DNA sequence: TATAATGGGAGCTGCTACGGATG
DNA sequence: CATCCGTAGGGCGAG
RNA sequence: CCCCC
């Protein structure tokens, strides 16, 4: 079909690579690829360089090495493993004394490697490292909040990289310094600097008033020596200062690189601040047997002249993106690999000490324990790895792009206020403005915009074009927030005629501030308007129709779309839902030129301008974290010509290369009978009929049969007092055969596990006794379906004891894996969305003969209550709406960008491009105007949507042209007595679907301590009743159903005992007990020394325990 | 062994061991079940002879808890140990007998 | 009798040990082959009670026409299970020690 | 809402002792099988069966209707308990 | 308030 | 809630603190809930 | 010390600092018998009553005790009793309770004020003991136990059943609540009309007092099990019977939106 | 005098609703060196013993209200009667 | 009852409002720039002068709506109280207003733009910082709302 | 069961606030 | 005036 | 924690 695009705004570059935040970070870090000589000090190769050489015999790191890795990703996913590398590191071991040299390659563990989408396989398990923001280190100066006319000064190095410090004037006029939370006067630190009074007098002495603040005699008399041993008791009293254990401690404090580390970030944004150049990364530096400062003089001269009022010198706003940076992937595991490999470096030095001093080889010294502890902790249990959200392909796109200013060295959520949240004027073309959490996470997390990249250094950096006189260039820069704050960038919808600035005022920034300008003040210009948002913020039409709060909704809800077996691509697209689904590497594309070989459901075989074959195999019903099928469907066919890059196979959600996250229906935007009551929505029988919203869904089941002191767990068919009906399906092993359904109840795999020792109750031996049937050695212990779960076994995994290439956890004899999948199709409660932040729960299904219709029979799918638009302010899908009619009735679709897409009069054109369609093909088939649609017409005239006197076939165009068509009943046959908005628009299913979330539970599982049920409907737990509910029940006065609660339903043994058996034998139930939980209370009160007494009215002891308790 | 306080989630809000069932205390189904065996048990002795049904609880413990040997059961009734073995086999037959008649105990077989 | 009222108290090293049912003299918890509890340990059942209803640990009696009996081989006394929710055990400190909340 | 709610408020100084009212006469026709009943054969709360009508097995809706009725008395210290318990197993045995 | 370096003063003193 | 004298038993203290609790998630040149919690 | 579903096995920290505080107070007890000197005596006499205050209330005094390799704090009796997870307020002041539910809740415009459409498997579940008395008064099965195996598989469930449960819940009624229950009248009493379908059903006019919608919102379900609950429930907790607000004496079930619109 | 809702809270007389309340080591360690006796006045102590509470179809007001039907109302009475 | 786009009406006094404005602002810069006032005081003039033209472009829309279309989609809904409210059809149908910066200090632009003609990218970024302030005070304020119901349930639940 | 060996080692909880007590 | 301790919404599904 | 209300 013909797409039509809209806009005028020309793009000079497209858009980056949308994974390369994470692609780029880890070969940074990792640097495999790079020969061992020609690397660069970052990454691992900073942290063994920075580890090393290790000095007390002295062992030393020569290189380092990155094998292939044992097994495939596919293999990994199976059989739970870490995609990973072999680490290598050749270690020579030198002795100072000897000259003697051994050295060895020594084997250090594995590495996980990022797969080619940027996500890693952690245990079996898709993950994502989701990058940081936090403040970047350097040299800042804040104002004092008690002391208006004062500053405080600031030195922020990397995290866990050493103490921030804190240069401040108090009010006595002494400088002091505040570190690990000791203050002391800075003129004492200075001295051990080596400074002298001539120098700090001559230096600062142009600030008048605080150089004899900064004056003290007592200090300026003792050389550094004694100054050295006197601070260091200040910073550690009790401890005997030797004048070998303060230079250590000092070092270590302030000049250790090891200890010490100010970012290369911090380094340029100390340069930058203060006017300097750093040597290193500390604060200081020991040199020639002494200590010679870098930071703190320079520090301290600003902090003088800013007090002073001296021109040139700001405070700085640590909210702005020039002082915030972002730590991605590489940078955060290359800290955790700098942790492991300290450890190891302090276990290598414990053993040259112990053994023999002697026969020592790098292999002896070397346990590599703590580096595989590290990596593999940061990698499974840190809070910035998180479960990959696959649900559909944009969801782990964006996953990939999230910022986080929460996890290890970061925020809190109660350390976070107002401004940390707030979306500051820095945000522009770097964070998006819209696509944050709805809730508690506001302004913590956020996405990155379209166009950003993070640089080197960890700042986030938005291109603009350059602009000569009033030409724009086509060359492009991407600039830091503190870079762009310089210049005067215009907007990117300003008016051109060829490369010249047609407008004779332009809208423009200044540090944020919109300011109207002249085109000779134009240093540089916008890309485009996707560069100030999110992708997912990119992918809603008519976006500046929406209010922000639900567009916020629809981004976020675009990630929570199902893909469906029938999905497809809106009719209004933005002109990003191909590149989505190019970067997110679920769809399949032709490296080269070539023909197609072989078409299949499984593989495709292309054959290239080369002559080589290759074969690329399809993902077939495969199930990703959320259970949403992930399947590939080939998209060409046998012999076949095709180009580089042109489609191969389509991923899941997508739909010929383009994003498809749901499906295009007929709405019609009208309250119906209360069924679309409060944002419900009413839904057509058709939409089920045609599989519209049908959804693929696989759960994974899984047993383990293990070694017990009892006997062997067994897999088995033959499972004890079970009728052929129930082991139907299971084949000769126990396993539930390959396409069988099964129900709630039904056996997925047999399992028998030996009898715990125990008694047999008189009534049993009894029982067995009439019978005449002994009691089996073993008891039916066999997986089933959970209730309301059940589907088509499409797989089986078996992994037994003593085959080849497995092995197991230990005790554990074999394990077996069931896959179930199902078909689900749209029903009351599922939930539903577009775009533009419209969502609600399906209520009603009804049939295609009640649905209200065109004239021509056509029926409407979906129906929307228009009581949702107005208090949200969201117009973008009225707009959608109207052109998808217009799509509909020309059959085809549009690219409408977002800021620069079509306007209002377009639309008009094709609508009434359309309404030729939709009428004269009735005029010509030799019918005139209906009787209702007089009437109709009437009423809309009432209504002063028509010129009255016109003809009818004018005044209906007339409605066409404002989207509305009269609309019959199918009720009652009559129209609706006003004419109704009417057309295409884009819905998606959501992850949420009322088959996952029903649950009921009359008695279960309880918890072990507390005796309370369980939680969560995997566990078949209750409903908490906290304590609002109980204020509710108080409130009501509702004392006996509050007690139940409180006891029968919960809790009480001996009363909820008693109240199942008296329902199940028909009788009331009986009088409530002692809550156990109180007799806990009780108890663990005792265990606290405290004695708590029930009383009755005598004062006399009550025992609540029964005698139990009590000798 | 490893702590039930572990974490489950970065949130504070929940504990292991909070996921994990307490089986040893019976649940109200098993209680239930039990006290009905008992009850159809008791139900399908009163249709024996008090005596034919006394030599059975006798014999299988489900008086004083304690399985009483033959000579005992003979004893106590003062009859011989083949007369007491005798009545208890006869007891059984008509236990089988109206156990194939109503079918009342054969769902307690699990 | 009904529950009126209910007083709380500071309770004597007297009081402490006529709640105990024995003292743990052991930092043991169960045993590492049987997994049966220790003896003298923080779950012993010579202190706290049985393990199953009725039933002593080593097994010579084993139903409830023994009840407040205490098995002579084995030490533990034949009653409810339940009782192990219950029987509080304790400490003898060398030295006294102070409870730190009302120190601190 | 339930039948004649505001009448069985008027009857009452407090709704839950209205409450209280109709839990212990529905315990008392549960306890003596409704044959205790102040009810008259047309009176007696029907449920509509696949079969047909039958006796309304809820007792709380038999209450209400009695109390509605009149023909109960309720208050405070009107008989001890083990007396009345005593004649009303001897007017309607278990 | 650290028990260590209090053990380590109490050893020094001897 | 019944447009007439409250009957005996109703526990009132509880209906106070729910009454004023409910709207204030609602309170926003005005002091609002922080006023709230201050008095 | 209980064996979890794999055999592993699962302890509390009490155990722990109880191991702690027997371990230092037997090891003070033999340096006392092997006459040590009084700085050892002094550092043993210390680490008991750190140890004691670590079983009492770790963290109170000094670092707290932590497991190796885990910066993670032992809970001691202290932290179980108090905090928004202590025993107070998690199993006290309130509960996990049986006989009840959750669901998706969707808009009944044809209800009954004091309506509400409730699912039938959850009413099977909710109801069950009644529902096995049912099945044993009608011929449906044998006995209670029969009928419980009877209702475990979902295939062996036959039509007849569900005429019994709809023959249980008459005149019942049952507790919806939706969170934040934020006054008395975040829970209130519905007769339940049995539905087909996973979604419970709501009045719309009661929306306004749940503050629910229908973008998604679940509610939970309770069943008052006695004849005093259930007058409680249906007296004071229905629906029908708590019209206007608490708190201003206001009508707060009333029209709104749709209803407003077209009258 | 005048105290807010937080201090009255923890002031009353009631060390179950006290401690359940906040600065449960403080509340607790008061009420057991006075060695005080909660006489189970208010909602939140009967809640946490699992009673019934003193509020609604519990309050004593209510609480012992009989129902009677006139046939067995009457029969009574003649049995009273000839005693 | 349906909503088309048409059914948010710009009025016609909207132009007629924001040229009175301009005007007026010109006269203002003209008034500063001479050293007659303050920046103070220009800053606070202009923030005074958009806010009476707010109220005037509301005021506008809701008298065409009552004269000219009283049975107008969004003017039932307002009028019915069914939904919406006089400021979100303000932000629909006349200008969006004033927003203010992360500080709470306003910026001397409004957004003269409304729903229906669409925001530019700059308006839509300068309305964010307000979106987010909101989101976090409403976030933040729940928190302090449910413990003020939980003391005064403690104190007066006996 | 014997060469001699003689004072630890992390490096935060790091971007909040507000008030009720005790010093 | 400092310093320590103490609170800081609820329910909910997965992993 | 992440998501939903
Ligand atoms: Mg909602
Ligand atoms: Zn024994």
């Amino acid at each position: 079909m013909e797409i039509k695009r809209f806009g005028r705004i020309r793009e000079v570059i497209p858009l980056p690579p949308l994974t390369e935040i994470q692609v780029e970070s880890y070969r940074r870090a990792l640097q495999a690829d790079v020969p061992p000589e020609k690397r660069e000090n970052v990454g691992i190769q900073a942290a063994f360089r920075e580890t090393f050489p290790i000095e007390e015999l002295v062992l030393d790191f020569l290189e380092y090495r990155l094998g292939e890795p044992p097994f495939p990703q596919d293999e990994c996913r199976e059989k739970d493993l870490t995609y990973q590398a072999p680490l290598y590191a050749r270690l020579q071991l030198i002795h100072k004394d000897t000259g003697l040299i051994k050295e060895d390659e020594v084997f250090l563990g594995h590495i996980p490697l990022m797969t080619e989408d940027g996500s890693f396989i952690i245990n079996g398990a898709d993950r994502v490292i989701v990058s940081q923001i936090h403040r970047s280190p350097g040299v800042y100066f804040t104002p004092d909040p008690a002391r208006p006319g004062r500053y405080i000064a600031s030195i922020i190095p990397l995290p866990k990289r050493g103490p921030w410090i804190d240069l401040e004037v108090e009010p006595n006029g002494v400088v002091s310094m505040k570190v690990n939370k000791r203050k002391f006067p800075l003129v004492l630190l200075l001295r051990v600097l080596g400074y002298d009074q001539e120098t700090l007098a001559r230096e600062l002495g142009a600030y008048g008033e605080l150089v004899q603040g900064l004056m003290d005699e007592s200090v300026f008399a003792m050389r550094p020596e004694e100054a050295l041993i006197r601070l260091f008791t200040l910073l550690r009293p009790g401890d005997p200062p030797k004048r070998d254990k303060a230079v250590a401690y000092v070092y270590g404090l302030i000049a250790d690189p090891r200890r010490y580390d100010l970012g290369e970030a911090g380094r340029y944004k100390a340069e930058e601040k203060l006017g300097i150049r750093l040597s290193g990364r500390t604060l200081a530096r020991f040199e020639d047997g002494e200590f010679k400062d870098e930071v703190f003089l320079p520090t301290l001269r600003y902090l003088f002249a800013l007090t002073a009022g001296v021109p040139g010198h700001e405070v700085d706003d640590i909210d702005h993106l020039g002082n915030r940076r972002i730590r991605t992937v590489g940078e955060l595991m290359t800290d955790q690999f700098r942790v492991g490999l300290a450890r190891l470096a302090r276990g290598v030095r414990e053993r040259m000490l112990m053994g023999s001093e002697d026969s020592l080889t790098p292999a002896k010294l070397v346990n590599s324990r703590p580096l595989e502890a590290a990596i593999r902790e940061f990698f499974s249990r840190s809070q910035l790895s998180q479960f990959k959200d696959e649900t559909n392909p944009l969801s782990s796109l964006r996953h990939k792009r999230r910022i986080s200013a929460l996890g290890p060295g970061g925020l809190t959520r109660e350390r976070a206020g107002f401004d940390v949240r707030d979306v500051h004027r820095t945000h522009y073309g770097r964070i998006c403005p819209v696509e944050t959490p709805e809730g508690a996470n506001i302004g913590l997390i956020t996405s990155l915009a379209a166009y950003a990249r993070v640089d080197e250094l960890g700042f986030i950096r938005t291109p603009y074009r350059r602009v000569v006189g009033g030409v724009v260039t086509d060359e492009v820069v991407y600039m830091t927030a503190t870079e762009e704050d310089r210049y005067t960038i215009a907007q990117a919808n300003t008016p051109l005629e060829g490369n010249r600035i047609a407008a004779e005022r332009v809208v423009a920034r200044r540090k944020g501030e919109p300011v109207i300008v002249s085109p000779e003040e134009v240093e540089f210009m916008d890309v485009s308007p996707k560069q100030v948002f999110s992708v997912n913020t990119n992918l809603i039409p008519f976006l500046e129709h929406d209010d922000a709060n639900r567009a916020l909704m629809g981004s976020n809800m675009q990630t929570q779309a199902v893909p469906l077996i029938r999905a497809q691509a809106p009719v209004v697209m933005t002109g990003l839902e191909e590149r989505v689904v190019r970067d997110s590497l679920a769809a399949l594309y032709a490296e080269e030129d070539g023909e197609v070989a072989k078409v299949d459901g499984n593989r495709i075989v292309v054959r290239y301008e080369d002559g080589r074959l290759v074969e690329y195999p399809l993902r077939r019903f495969y199930r990703s974290n959320q259970g949403t099928a992930l399947d590939q469907r080939p998209r060409v066919v046998v012999g076949q010509r095709v180009r580089k890059g042109d489609l191969l196979a389509d991923g899941p959600a997508s739909e010929n290369g383009f994003l498809a996250l749901g499906q295009n229906v007929l709405v019609a935007i009208m309250p119906f009978d209360g069924y679309n009551f409060e944002d419900a929505i009413v839904i057509s029988e058709e939409l089920l009929k045609r599989d519209f919203y049908t959804s693929i869904h696989i759960e994974r089941y899984e047993i383990e049969a293990r070694d017990t002191k009892l006997g062997p767990e067994r897999i088995t068919r033959d499972i004890p007092h079970l009728s052929e009906a129930a082991l139907r399906d299971l084949d000769e092993e126990g396993v539930v055969r390959i396409g069988a359904e099964v129900k709630p109840g039904d056996i997925l795999v047999g399992r028998t596990s030996f009898k715990g020792e125990s008694e047999p109750t008189p009534e049993e031996r009894l029982l067995r006794s009439i019978f005449g049937e002994k009691a089996r050695d073993v008891k039916d212990t066999s997986l089933r379906v959970p209730p309301g779960e059940g589907g088509i076994v499409v797989r089986t995994v078996r992994l037994r004891r003593g085959d080849p290439g497995v092995e197991l956890k230990p005790g554990v004899r074999e394990v077996v894996r069931v896959y179930v999948a199902q078909k689900r199709k749209l029903q009351v409660g599922d939930k539903l969305a577009n775009r533009h932040g419209n969502k609600g729960v399906v209520a009603k299904i009804l049939p295609v003969e009640d649905m209200p219709h065109l004239p021509d029979g056509t029926p409407v799918d979906v129906i929307l209550n228009p009581l949702g638009v107005p208090s949200r302010m969201n117009l973008g899908q009225i707009l959608e709406t109207h052109l998808g009619l217009a799509g509909y009735f020309l059959g085809q679709r549009y690219i409408s960008p977002i800021f620069d897409g079509a306007k209002e009069p377009e639309i008009k054109e094709l609508l009434a491009q359309a309404f030729e369609v939709y009428f004269g093909k009735r005029k010509g088939e030799g019918f005139g105007v209906d009787k209702r649609e007089v009437e109709v017409l009437r009423r809309a005239e009432k209504l002063g949507l028509v010129t009255p006197g016109k003809t009818p076939e004018e005044q209906l165009k007339e409605l066409f042209l404002q989207g509305k068509v009269v609309l019959y009943d199918g009720r009652t046959g009559e129209p609706i007595e006003g004419p109704i908005v009417v057309g295409q628009m884009f819905i998606m299913k959501l992850y949420h679907m009322v088959e996952d979330k029903m649950h009921a539970r009359s008695t279960g599982p309880y918890s072990l301590i507390t005796q309370q049920p369980l939680g969560g409907k995997a566990q078949f737990g209750g409903q908490r009743f906290g304590e609002m509910e109980v204020w509710a029940l108080e409130a009501y006065g509702a004392a006996h159903t509050l007690q139940e609660m409180l006891t029968l339903k919960s809790d009480d043994i001996e009363g909820r005992n008693a109240a199942y058996e008296a329902i199940i034998k028909g009788e009331d139930v009986p009088e409530p007990s002692v809550p156990e939980s109180f007799r806990v209370l009780v108890k663990e009160l005792q265990a606290l020394a405290l004695d708590v007494q029930t009383l009755d009215e005598k004062d006399n002891p009550v025992d609540i325990f029964e005698g139990l308790a009590s000798k | 062994p490893v702590s039930l306080e572990t974490p489950i989630g970065d949130e504070k809000d929940s504990f292991y061991g909070d996921f994990i069932p307490d089986e040893h205390l019976p649940s109200p189904v098993d209680a239930a079940t039990q006290s009905l065996l008992s009850e159809e048990l008791e139900k399908a002795l009163s249709k024996l002879s008090e005596r034919e049904a006394m030599v059975l609880k006798l014999r299988k413990g489900l008086i004083d808890g304690r399985e009483h040997t033959l000579e005992e059961v003979g004893a106590f009734f003062g009859v011989t140990r083949e007369r007491i073995r005798q009545i208890e086999n006869k007891a059984l037959r008509k236990l089988k007998y109206h156990e194939s008649r109503t079918r009342k105990l054969r769902d307690f077989l699990d | 009798k009904e529950v009126r009222k209910v007083r709380i108290a500071l309770a004597s090293p007297e009081k402490i040990r006529s709640w105990s049912y024995g003292e743990v003299e052991k930092p043991e918890t169960i045993n590492y082959r049987t997994l049966k509890p220790e003896r003298d340990g923080l779950f012993d059942e010579r202190i706290f009670g049985p393990i199953k209803d009725y039933e002593c640990a080593c097994g010579k009696y084993k139903r409830q026409r023994f009840e407040g009996k205490v098995c002579e081989r084995c030490g533990v006394e034949v009653t409810k299970s339940i009782v192990r929710r219950y029987r509080m055990g304790h400490i003898e400190l060398a030295t006294p020690a102070a409870h730190i909340w009302f120190v601190k | 809402a339930e039948p004649g709610i505001d009448k069985l408020f008027g009857m009452v100084d407090s709704k839950y002792r209205l409450t209280v009212v109709v839990a212990k006469r529905a315990q008392q026709l549960l306890r003596h099988g409704f044959k205790n009943t102040v009810l008259e054969p047309e009176e007696r709360p029907k449920m509509q069966t696949l079969e047909g009508l039958f006796d309304d097995p809820n007792a709380v809706t038999w209450a209400m209707k009695e109390l509605l009725t009149g023909r109960l008395v309720f208050g405070e210290n009107l008989v001890p308990e083990d007396r009345l318990q005593k004649e009303m197993e001897r007017l309607y045995p278990v | 308030s650290d028990p260590v370096r209090q053990y380590l003063h109490e050893i020094g003193q001897v | 809630s019944m447009a007439r004298p409250v009957s005996i038993g109703e526990a009132v203290g509880i209906v106070a603190a729910q009454s004023i609790g409910e709207p204030g998630t609602q309170l926003t040149i005005t002091q609002g809930l922080p006023r709230v919690i201050e008095l | 010390m209980v064996q979890v579903d794999g055999g592993r096995f699962a302890t509390s920290d009490l155990n722990d600092l109880y191991r702690r505080l027997i371990n230092r107070n037997n090891r003070l007890k033999k340096l006392l018998a092997q006459g040590a000197p009084e700085i050892i005596i002094r550092n043993e006499k210390r680490m008991l009553q750190e140890a004691v205050d670590a079983l009492l209330d770790n963290g109170r005094r000094g670092a707290p005790v932590t497991n190796p390799g885990s910066d993670r704090p032992l809970r001691s009796l202290t932290d179980i009793l108090s905090g928004k997870q202590g025993r107070f307020r998690q199993n006290l002041l309130g509960k996990r309770v049986d006989y009840s539910g959750r669901s998706v809740i969707v808009v009944g415009p044809q209800l009954k004020l004091h309506q509400c459409g409730l699912p039938k498997r959850m009413a099977l579940e909710l109801f069950k003991p009644f529902l096995l008395k049912k099945m044993e008064e009608k011929g449906i099965a044998p006995n209670v136990k029969a009928a419980r195996r009877m209702l475990e598989r979902q295939r062996d469930i036959k039509d007849e059943v569900w005429d019994a449960l709809e023959e249980v819940i008459h005149g019942k009624v049952v507790l919806l609540n939706r969170a934040p229950t934020l006054h008395r009248l975040g829970i209130q009493a519905f007769q339940p009309v049995l539905v087909e379908g996973q979604s419970i059903q709501l009045h719309p006019l009661v929306c306004e007092a749940f503050n629910a919608d229908f973008d998604g919102d679940q509610m939970a379900v309770h069943v008052p099990l006695s004849s005093f609950a259930q007058a409680e429930a249906r007296i004071q907790m229905l629906s029908a019977h708590n019209l206007l607000s608490p708190a201003s004496g206001e009508p707060l079930a009333k029209p709104s939106r749709d209803i407003i619109l077209g009258l | 005098l005048l105290m807010g809702v937080t201090k009255s809270a923890l002031s009353t007389k009631s060390w179950l609703s006290a401690a359940s309340f906040q600065n449960t080591t403080h509340v607790l360690t008061e009420a057991a060196i006075a060695g005080k006796k909660d006489e189970l006045i208010g909602l939140k102590e009967n809640v946490i013993l699992g009673r019934l509470i003193p509020a609604g179809t519990g309050s004593d007001f209510v609480r012992f209200t009989q129902v009677v039907d006139q046939k067995t109302l009457k029969a009574i009475e003649e049995a009273r009667k000839e005693a | 009852i349906t909503i088309g786009i048409d059914d948010a009406v710009i009025p016609e006094e909207k132009k007629q409002y924001l040229e009175e404005a301009d005007r007026k602002l010109l006269q203002i810069e003209q008034a500063y720039e001479m050293g007659f006032l303050t920046d103070r005081e220009r800053y606070d003039q202009i923030l005074q002068l958009w806010t009476e033209t707010t109220e005037k472009v509301t005021q506008a829309v809701f008298k065409n709506f009552e004269e000219n279309y009283p049975f107008n989609p969004l003017y039932v809904m307002a009028q019915s109280g069914a939904r919406g409210n006089p400021q979100q059809i303000r932000q629909l149908c006349g200008l969006r207003g004033l927003m203010q910066k992360p500080s709470g200090e306003t910026f001397e632009v409004p957004v003269r733009s409304s729903f229906r003609e669409g925001l530019t990218v700059l308006e839509y970024f300068i309305s964010s910082h307000g979106a987010r302030k909101g989101g976090a005070d409403t976030a933040l304020r729940t928190a302090d709302s449910g413990y003020l119901t939980r003391k005064l349930v403690d104190v007066t639940h006996e």
